[PDB]
């Protein structure tokens, strides 16, 4: 029904309750109470209504008072439907501002306060107040500023006439003229008046035309040439602008050792007993051997008592050194269940070497392809379900009468500091391209390969023997005079095989160059490797939030890879901090995200009702249903009038309901349509149940290797639409307009709708853009190792631009994948011809041109690989899927070999094409 | 240990019992996350009842604090009405709050059923991996014992499911 029963508390200790519409705002609400309470004891006591701001307990569990009471009731969501009469005083704006930043990452704030925690405590302090301090910079720095910050250029990678209409804020009369293809921004504006305080509004969008650059440099413009479209803006006045903006430890040669007491919770088959094998590791290299515990038998709660003596001295344990466990069933020695696992840092986030016990919230062990007895990259966090999980009680001994510390930089560098031909040709041989013999030399040779091979620090990083604090000293001495590498040579080193701090801090020191740009490119990748840290404190983190500061659309992307994983509970606490942080320090950003998380939410319960409804009932009839869902006051407004997920410039107007509708897959994916005020008309698939993951990578590699292609001129005329991951199985992909499915509309057929679409003069443009993305795609698909490629999962836009969705698989999985001719698509290439060899060679120079650019950036996407196997997709879990793509692009080949093969299996697929379709 | 035939017969047949333990293995491991996931639900649940009882103790504390004087200034003004309306409205606040604490106690039984769920869940879980790792590797070895008998990749295809 439409009301419910609400309890109010008032500031008397008067208690009232009474029904009221789920759909009142708060304000509304507040009549209603002042009404009813005027005949209730006390009243002459209460001050005016104004004078008092209800609260609720939240669905995260805070108390929140409701300062906005434009608010329902039914989006407010409260816990129990209880509203308390509270005071408005005390810094209403950090209340505010705590409570929402609670609902926006999905996670209290008071859970993390819970934990007593110093390292948690610690990060939220500096983090917060460096993001609050760059926050409160940005506001004193002038309007150029603030347009920079929150709508970032749009620019091609990289003199015909063009007519341009340009208009006034706040003006129905509009201005058409000619101009300078290659004039800087300026001198448009300059000339519309017929200068320097305005900026060009693309019409009806946040994009903006500004800065020493020239016209057909912008995506707007560059895309309004190749369309013959007449580009559309607005000038726009600073003031406008601003009213947007306004509105020791080397002494102690004792052996390391652990107590190894007790085990709770523990869910094993009552046949069998139970061990703990325990390891010291730095990164994935362990430092000694392994020790284990004595059998004993299963029980939930397994005591064993015992001290495990590992074969290493105190004084050599690296600062990275990592203790991980495991515990095993076995059957009784007369397949081992490696029952779950844990790992533990043995110095602190302050340096200090830990002591005394430790309780070890288990996570538990699946069952994969390595099956290796412990699990050392695996996360430092214990297991958060702390009230169900197994669990392992150890204690660290004492050591000294006062606390150690790792040693300090300079101490390190105290340690640290202090010529063969037939030395000086082995190791070239090596590096131009490990083992024990080769580890040695590389070693004695360290000073050389800093001097003449700077680019191979991490193979020295690996050789270095981190189980001896003497070597450790010397390759950190040598690490902090290391010269700065390029960006390709950072990206390995942020890898979990270099745990060591000041490998990252050179790392981040050499990703700092990074254009916006090109940092979005990697933003997904960086993000993942946030899982291999150790502390919440770290450069990364600074250098992610640094960045999200400084560019509003950086941090629009970080927020959303960050939130669209705080279910996982191994990183949902390192999120959420970040995210907290990163919300303090964008005020502005905020309230675009809350519209877009109601939005989502509203699409969330849209969708589990469609689902639900088309069990029971055929789709015409779900279809309508939908719709009245939709129309209600509160959906209606939550998706109406926000800036999408997928490009926070876009904006998503008024939702076209008759328009929306969904797919008929298991999850039924949403279709929404929507109209904004400008093109003319943008739609959305929102997914819940789906995983979307895997599309994403794709999509965001595809978009890579556009970049790079276009970098060099070549424009393949790809189609790299948005996918966005939001939440736990759900999140968004960007419908391609005027685009229809090879199955469609083939049910000469191809050459016909092209024919139709463009008439006349118009069908050479179709076929040539075709022809380029057609290439791209081939050669895509193939580096990729991309099959389960179909007429339901290929499109084509009017345009004639061929393009590749839903992706699912990739790297050969459920097999090399052959490079892929479609004979139907060689037809449309060839004009509807047997022969027309000029034509198809040039596709194939296409083809090849396009792997050649490929295989010169081929480390960038193997390092690029390497670091997503941290986000565990089933597809790209290890070694060999990285081996899948530098096969694929036969980078252990010249170049003239590479494309030799090339040919050669272009040339089979060639001979494949005409055998499929018979 | 026996001929070409039989053997990849067997790799088929323990190939297909991988392939089933494999599936049960991941019917398992979804019920273990959506599990976990509900319990944290149900404890941050728990927790909201607990901040919820707390307002409404609050509550009460000023009601006792704030009435004190109003009950005295209406025993000598004659006004037992008023003074018995607040101490009614008060009675009211009282029972509610037993209301919102049985509420609260609903809903620790179904964590403490939901928590055992978990556990053998977890047991299940525990039960199978032996089975699944032996398979995995009984599977592995036999195509390893096909590959050096020189059986070529097509054969081995067929056999595997
Ligand atoms: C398949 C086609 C499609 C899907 N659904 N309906 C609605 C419908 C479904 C069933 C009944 C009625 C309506 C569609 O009308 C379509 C197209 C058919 C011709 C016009 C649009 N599609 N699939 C994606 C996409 C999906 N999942 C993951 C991705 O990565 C990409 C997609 C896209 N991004 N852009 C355009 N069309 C896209």
């Amino acid at each position: 029904n439409q009301s419910v029963v609400v309890d109010f508390l008032l500031p008397t200790g008067v208690y009232l309750n009474f029904p009221v519409s789920r759909n009142a705002n708060l304000s509304t609400i507040k009549q209603l109470l002042w009404h009813r309470a005027q005949y209730e004891p006390l009243f002459h006591m209460l001050s005016g209504p104004e004078a008092y701001v209800f609260t609720c307990i939240n669905q995260t569990a805070e108390q929140q008072e409701l300062e906005d009471e434009q608010r329902r009731l039914c989006d407010v969501q409260p816990f129990l439907p209880v509203l308390r009469l509270v005071a408005r005083e005390g810094d209403r704006v950090k209340k505010l501002i705590n409570s929402q930043i609670s609902l926006l990452i999905g996670k209290g704030l008071h859970e993390f306060d819970s934990l007593c925690d110093p390292e948690v405590n610690d990060f939220r302090a500096k983090m917060c107040q460096f993001c609050e301090e760059a926050a409160a910079r940005r506001q004193q720095l002038g309007w150029e500023a603030w347009l920079q910050y929150s709508f970032p250029l749009q620019l091609e990678p990289s003199n015909r006439a063009l007519l341009v209409n340009v208009k006034f804020e706040g003006s129905e009369e509009s201005f058409t003229f000619q101009v300078s293809t290659k004039d800087v921004p300026l001198a448009l504006m300059a000339c519309a008046l017929r200068p320097e305080d305005y900026t060009l509004q693309v019409n009806g969008r946040h994009e903006y035309l500004y800065g020493s650059y020239p016209l057909c440099q912008f995506q707007y413009i560059c895309s309004c040439l190749h369309s013959g479209l007449t580009p559309h803006l607005t000038m726009v006045h600073s003031s406008s602008i601003l009213a947007m903006r306004d509105e020791s430890l080397w002494s102690l040669e004792q052996p390391f050792r652990i107590e190894l007491i007790q085990g709770s919770k523990v869910n094993a088959d009552e046949r069998m007993k139970l061990v703990v094998q325990a390891g010291l590791f730095h990164g994935n290299e362990m430092l000694c051997k392994t020790v284990s515990s004595s059998e004993v038998s299963v029980c939930s709660e397994p005591v064993w008592k015992q001290r495990l003596e590992f074969d290493i001295n105190i004084c050599d344990l690296p600062r990275m050194a990592r203790l991980c466990f495991a515990l095993y069933a076995v059957i009784e020695k007369a397949a081992d269940c490696p029952i779950a696992w844990a790992n533990l840092m043995l110095f602190d986030y302050k340096d200090q070497l830990k002591t005394g016990e430790r309780c070890l919230y288990m996570w538990p062990s699946v069952p994969d392809e390595k099956g290796e007895l412990l699990n050392p990259t695996g996360t430092v966090r214990s297991n958060p379900n702390t009230d169900s999980a197994a669990a392992l009680l150890i204690c660290l001994p004492e050591v000294a009468p006062h606390p150690v510390y790792y040693p300090a930089l300079e101490k390190i560098l105290e340690l640290g500091r202090h010529v063969t031909e037939e030395e000086q040709l082995q190791l070239r041989e090596i590096l131009e391209r490990l083992y024990e013999h080769e580890k040695d030399l590389v070693w004695k040779l360290r000073h050389e390969v800093q001097e003449h091979f700077p680019e191979a620090l991490a193979r020295l990083l690996l050789v270095t023997k981190w189980n001896k604090h003497e070597d450790v000293a010397q390759m950190l001495y040598l690490l902090c005079s290391w010269p700065e590498l390029p960006v390709l040579s950072a990206l390995e080193l942020l890898d979990f095989s270099f745990p060591d701090c000041h490998v990252g801090s050179f790392a981040i020191k050499s990703l700092r160059k990074l254009t916006d740009d090109e940092l979005f490119q990697y933003l997904l990748q960086l993000v993942q490797v946030l899982k291999y840290e150790s502390y919440l404190d770290c450069e990364l983190t600074k250098f992610l939030l640094d960045r999200a500061l400084a560019n509003r659309k950086i941090g629009h992307f970080l927020f959303w890879h960050l939130r669209s994983e705080m279910h996982v509970p191994s990183v949902a606490l390192r999120f959420g901090l970040i995210l907290e942080a990163y919300c303090r320090g964008s005020t502005h950003h905020m309230k675009v995200l809350m519209k877009q998380g109601e939005a989502l939410s509203k699409l969330k319960a849209l969708n589990d009702f469609v689902k639900l409804s088309s069990q029971k009932t055929p789709k015409p009839q779900t279809k309508e249903l939908m719709h009245l869902c939709m129309r209600q006051e509160a959906y209606l407004e939550a998706l109406s009038h926000l800036q999408s997920p997928l490009d926070p410039s876009t904006l998503l107007a008024e939702v076209c309901v008759e328009q929306c509708t969904f797919m008929d897959s298991k999850m039924k994916p949403l279709w929404i349509m929507y109209s904004n005020e400008e093109g003319g008309s943008v739609g959305i698939i929102f997914k819940n149940g789906d995983d979307l993951r895997q599309d994403m990578l794709t999509l965001q590699m595809i978009q890579l290797m556009d970049v790079l292609w276009k970098q060099e001129g070549l424009d393949l005329r790809m189609t790299p639409y948005g996918c966005l991951p939001t939440g736990d199985r759900t999140g968004l992909i960007e419908v391609v307009l005027r685009s229809d499915t090879i199955a469609n509309i083939q049910l000469d057929a191809l050459l016909n709708w092209l024919k139709s679409k463009n008439p006349g003069e118009a069908l050479d443009r179709a076929i040539e853009e075709f022809t380029l993305s057609c290439a791209g795609y081939c050669v895509a698909t193939y580096v990729l190792g991309i099959g389960d490629r179909h007429s339901d999962n290929i499109m084509i836009r009017e345009s004639g631009q061929l393009f590749h969705i839903d992706f699912g698989h990739f790297l050969g999985n459920f097999e090399r994948v052959p490079f892929i001719l479609t004979y139907d698509f060689v037809h449309v290439i060839q004009q509807g011809k047997t022969n027309n060899s000029e034509k198809f060679e040039r596709f194939r120079g296409y083809c090849e041109r396009a792997y050649t650019i490929l295989r010169r950036h081929g480390l960038l996407f193997l390092h690029l690989f390497a670091l997503m196997r941290a986000a565990g997709l089933p597809e790209l879990s290890c070694s060999k899927d990285i081996q899948y793509l530098k096969d694929s692009l036969a980078l252990g080949k010249t170049e003239e070999e590479a494309l030799k093969h090339f040919r050669v299996k272009f040339n089979e697929a060639l001979r494949e094409s005409w055998k499929t379709k018979v | 240990e026996d001929n070409i035939e039989a053997v990849g017969k067997k790799l088929h047949e323990y190939n297909t019992q991988f392939q089933e333990k494999s599936r049960e293995y991941d019917r398992l491991y979804e019920d273990y996350t959506r599990t976990s996931q509900e319990i944290q639900m149900k404890r941050t649940a728990i927790e909201a009842f607990n901040e919820t009882i707390k307002i409404f103790e609050e509550q009460c504390q000023t009601q006792e604090r704030y009435s004190k004087e109003y009950i005295e200034k209406f025993k000598r003004e004659g006004n037992e009405t008023e003074i018995q309306r607040i101490m009614h409205n008060y009675e009211k606040l009282k029972s509610r709050i037993s209301e919102i604490v049985d509420s609260r106690r609903r809903l620790e039984e179904d964590l403490k059923k939901q928590a055992a769920e978990y556990r053998e869940i977890d047991k299940r879980m525990n039960s199978i991996k032996p089975d699944l790792i032996q398979l995995r590797k009984t599977r592995d070895q036999y195509l390893m014992w096909l590959t050096q008998k020189g059986v070529r990749q097509k054969k081995l295809n067929e056999w595997l499911g």
